[PDB]
């Protein structure tokens, strides 16, 4: 979840409830008549909201991304992509080499200096 | 003098190979097991179409759904039906 | 279903308001002629994979913006897209791990 | 044998997702199964499963941590308490709202910003 | 569904060890 | 529910006797109840079904907007049809049509779900790929300490002498 | 999909915060911090 | 209608390396004990201990008269040639940890007062193991004690 695509869903779930939500309301309750003030306040509230969630999923629209990037642009990117995470790698295990190399010359180094010191007593 | 200072510089060393090994070892497991990536989507959408993976959105305890295969499925597959 | 009453219907406003939510949108984008495999059919190149890797592209890599700020897939969007304090809050796209 | 072989394939793949299930788990426990060794040798044989044309097609994923949690034995002596089925099922339900608290927490977090 | 009996001799020894050198927490 | 029992009768063997695992299934099984049908596409289209609104030009994000203010104004027709003629057969009628185009507002998002799917192993590489020349840099600097430590105590050790 | 070409990724999984026991209402406790010399005391305890 | 997002960390983790780290470790930690140390592993950690008990000892007053030393597999092996052998080892740091009595072993032997058997049983080696190792954790300087 959370993603762009989860959030228009929503939006768009929430517009159609927001319909059904509505004319519920506002053929339910209302004024009898003459040949009240809370409906009306209903009325402009819901009116408002159902904009507000329109505009908000077009925004949302808007945000997502073009008709570029095809699913080709996608592949040869990903095929560029392990290709250098495969040069990557082999960079990364030369400079460990080394790092080990030197870490046994120093351990070994070290090791010698205490059994020196310690054979003396 | 020379065996403290030998020995703080094989410390850090320590430490910084075995941080480097560590990432060594989660790309060696990466190296084991190379998929394409069309299987990946595929299985994906097999198992997040229904929600078997990841809950759904508006749950709340008690709904039926669960990400184990359920009593029903269960009493309805073709392990429970024809065996029985 | 039967009955709807002011506290009722109060709650219903501040749950589907909080589902969903001087201008601060995206930049528009027009629609787009070339695409790479079937529309303008580039054989595969190299100034589009670096171009998909470095640079600044505002339909593939990221979502522009007026302001300036640029926003790729994997952060999240602060707009106010009315003209009142309510801020619209577009997630990740990616949301990685 | 392709009749024998694809029963063999579907029913099998319905076993082990069925064995996904902790309550199921707990009836195997109690119904004491668990303790022929015919069972042990037959799961032993289910871990063909984690080969990836194999996992292709398991729907239902947890199947397979619980196999491997089922390989151990001392596993199988326990489960006949139902309380511990019950917190294993209550582990697995709260593990399944991750995304759900990860939404909550970020949709929190650039609320308050 | 032994002892050799040399030990009183190795338990005094040990008697003495206990107060020569104290056990200490 | 039920436990496959000729099989774990089968396994309980010594020698070769025990069986070989079944082979796989490039065809129509039956796990469950559902078939799952193996090739299937993961965006089933919407013309198997119901109708299509939409050509080829299929500029997505275009024919979301279209679809959105087309949703928007068969609301306000059909409060025109609550007003003028709630009798009328029409209002059946858009109380499918409206339908149909959320239908369609759904379909064209979930033809976003494989590109955002695809879109993260994307991401996934290039912060994998950065990740890893991260530690090698980040080792490389702890090596370089660690040469110029040993030089300045080797650089140390002859002045003791 | 229409015959989109597939390419051999091998990503990495990332193991980085490993979830021991989730609490009851969320708050769930990530035990492991990932030291280096308590790795040395737990496999010297445990031989 | 909707379709929900796909989900691809947890199918990366099935495909890859056929398993789910991705549960609460709670029951694996809770109903089961934790695994057996293999091979390898022991090696690595055996070396460690052996580099570690070097620099321990080379810092520490070692007792100079007649206890040779060889620190063989993380055991520094205190030896007096005449009459007792001890094994010792430390558990975690270079620092701080205090030592352990492994195995004490009494060299002193006469086969006719001790009536062909042991010089001392195995009771009072413990009890002198249990003295030590408490004036071990008295945490003075160790090894002349």
């Amino acid at each position: 979840m959370a993603d762009r695509l989860t959030q228009l869903q929503d939006a768009v779930n929430s517009l159609a409830d927001q319909f059904c939500n509505a004319i519920g309301v506002l053929q339910q309750c209302g004024p009898p008549a003459s040949f009240a003030n809370p409906t009306e306040e209903y009325a402009q509230l819901f009116a408002a909201l159902i904009a507000r969630t329109a505009k908000d999923i077009d925004v949302l629209i808007d945000s997502l991304p073009s008709e570029e990037s095809t699913a080709a642009l996608q592949a040869a990117s990903l095929y560029k992509l392990e290709e250098e995470n495969h040069e990557a790698a082999t960079c990364l295990e030369d400079v460990v080499y080394r790092g080990d190399m030197l870490l046994e010359k120093i351990q070994s180094a070290l090791a010698d200096i205490a059994q020196s010191q310690l054979k003396t007593r | 003098q020379l065996q403290k200072q030998l020995k703080e510089a094989e410390q850090i060393l320590a430490t910084a190979v075995y941080q480097a090994k560590e990432k060594l070892k989660s790309i060696e497991k990466a190296r084991k097991g190379a998929i394409s990536s069309e299987e990946i989507i595929k299985y994906a959408h097999r198992i997040s179409a229904s929600n078997a993976v990841c809950a759904p959105l508006t749950w709340v305890p008690g709904d039926p759904r669960r990400p184990y295969p359920t009593d029903l499925e269960m009493r309805s597959g073709l392990l429970g039906q024809m065996n029985n | 279903l039967s009955r709807n009453e002011i506290i009722q219907s109060y709650l219903s406003r501040q749950s589907s308001l909080l589902s969903s939510s001087a201008r601060q949108l995206h930049v528009l984008v027009p629609q787009s002629p070339p695409t790479d495999l079937p529309g303008l059919t580039r054989e595969v190149t190299q100034d589009d994979l670096d171009r998909i890797q470095a640079s600044q592209w505002p339909g593939v890599n990221g979502c522009q913006d007026t302001q300036g700020n640029w926003y790729d897939w994997t952060q999240c969007i602060s707009l106010d897209p009315h003209g009142d304090d309510g801020r619209l809050n577009i997630l990740p796209y990616v949301c990685l791990d | 044998d392709d009749a024998g072989n694809r029963l063999r394939f579907q029913l099998e793949l319905e076993f082990v997702q069925c064995l996904a299930n902790p309550n199921y788990l707990n009836f195997l426990a109690q119904r004491g199964y668990f303790k022929d060794k015919a069972f042990v040798n037959y799961l032993k044989y289910l871990l063909y499963w984690k080969d990836p044309e194999y996992a292709k097609y398991l729907k239902y994923p947890q199947c397979l941590h619980m196999l491997e949690l089922l390989q151990y034995e001392h596993f199988r002596k326990e489960l006949v308490n139902a309380q511990c089925a019950k917190f294993i099922d209550e582990q697995q339900i709260l593990h399944w709202q991750h995304y759900s608290r990860k939404r909550m927490r970020l949709q929190q977090a650039l609320a308050e910003q | 569904f032994s002892s050799i009996f040399q030990r009183q001799r190795v338990d005094a020894l040990l008697l003495d060890l206990r107060q020569k050198f104290p056990p200490k927490f | 529910m039920q436990y496959i029992k000729e099989y774990t009768d089968e396994n309980i063997q010594e020698g070769l006797a025990p069986k070989p695992p079944p082979p796989i299934k490039d065809s129509y099984m039956m796990f469950g109840n559902q078939f799952q049908c193996d090739d299937l596409i993961i965006r089933p289209l919407e013309s198997q079904g119901i109708e299509r609104l939409h050509p080829m030009q299929f500029d997505h994000k275009k024919e979301l907007r279209k679809l959105n203010m087309s949703i928007l104004i068969n609301f306000l027709d059909l409060l025109d049809i609550l007003i003028r003629s709630p009798g009328s057969i029409k209002r059946e009628e858009k109380l499918e049509d409206l339908k149909l185009l959320f239908v369609h507002v759904h379909h064209l998002i979930n033809e976003y779900r494989p590109h955002q799917a695809r879109e993260t192993l994307r991401v996934m590489m290039e912060v994998q790929k950065r990740q890893r020349l991260e530690t090698a840099e980040r080792f490389q600097k702890h090596l370089e300490r660690v040469i110029e430590m040993i030089q300045n105590c080797l650089a140390s050790l002859p002045d003791d002498l | 999909m229409s015959g989109v070409r597939a390419v051999r990724i091998s990503i990495e999984s990332a193991c980085e915060k490993q979830v021991h026991e989730v609490g009851l209402d969320g708050t769930e406790t990530y035990l492991p911090p990932l030291s280096m010399s308590q790795n040395l005391a737990r496999l010297a305890q445990r031989i | 209608a909707r379709l929900p997002s796909f989900a691809i960390p947890y199918a990366i983790d099935v495909l890859t390396t056929g398993s789910y780290p991705r549960l609460p470790t709670c029951i694996r930690d809770k109903i089961i004990p934790p695994d057996p140390i293999t091979k390898i592993e022991k090696q690595a950690t055996l070396h460690q201990l052996n580099q570690i008990l070097r620099h321990r000892l080379v810092t520490t007053d070692l007792p100079p008269q007649l206890a040779n030393l060889t620190v063989a597999n993380g055991r520094v092996k205190f030896r007096v040639e005449g009459e007792f052998e001890a094994t010792l080892t430390v558990m975690g740091d270079d620092p701080d940890v205090p030592w352990r009595l492994l195995k004490l072993e009494i060299l002193v032997e006469d086969k006719e007062t001790g009536d062909g058997r042991a010089l001392v049983h195995s009771m009072q080696i413990s009890f002198i193991h249990q003295l030590v190792q408490s004036r071990l954790f008295a945490d003075e300087k160790p090894l002349q004690d």
